[PDB]
């Protein structure tokens, strides 16, 4: 029974880690978009000057 | 026949002790698995934040 | 989280791996109990005869 519960916990932990990886992947997507936005902002600053 | 019963009694008892140790081990292991799962969950929540 | 998920799986794996064999000690104890019972049963039949 304890082993079965442990297995269940492990499956949930793996699922949680999988979500964490996706969350990090989404965080990267945001950071990459932010980097591009900042790069464009720098171009806008050069344009404004 | 009694002597054979005594021998059978001994391994039933040795098997019992082993099974009880297994129960404790499985429970400690499931506790560690749950804690590990919770630690993964905490990291997952941190990833979400 | 991934490392903790693997740790959780490792603990669950250890619990299940041991329990999966430790349960055979319960079966061995049952066999021993049946053996002791049989020894007594035979002893009782011999006595009566």
């Amino acid at each position: 029974g304890a082993a079965a519960d442990a297995a269940t916990a492990a499956e949930k932990a793996e699922a949680s880690a999988a979500q964490a990886k996706q969350h990090a992947a989404d965080a990267d997507a945001s950071a990459d978009a932010a980097t591009r936005s900042a790069a464009d902002a720098a171009a806008s600053a050069a344009t404004a000057r | 026949l009694i002597k054979q019963a005594e021998l059978a009694g001994k391994q039933a008892d040795d098997a019992r002790k082993t099974a009880e140790e297994s129960s404790k081990k499985a429970v400690d292991a499931s506790q560690l698995a749950k804690e590990a799962a919770q630690k993964a969950a905490e990291e997952t929540e941190a990833a979400k934040d | 989280a991934a490392d903790y998920a693997d740790e959780s799986a490792a603990h669950a794996g250890d619990s299940a791996a041991y329990a999966a064999t430790a349960k055979r000690n319960a079966q061995a104890a049952q066999e021993a109990a049946k053996t002791a019972t049989a020894a007594v049963t035979k002893a009782n039949e011999i006595f009566k005869l």
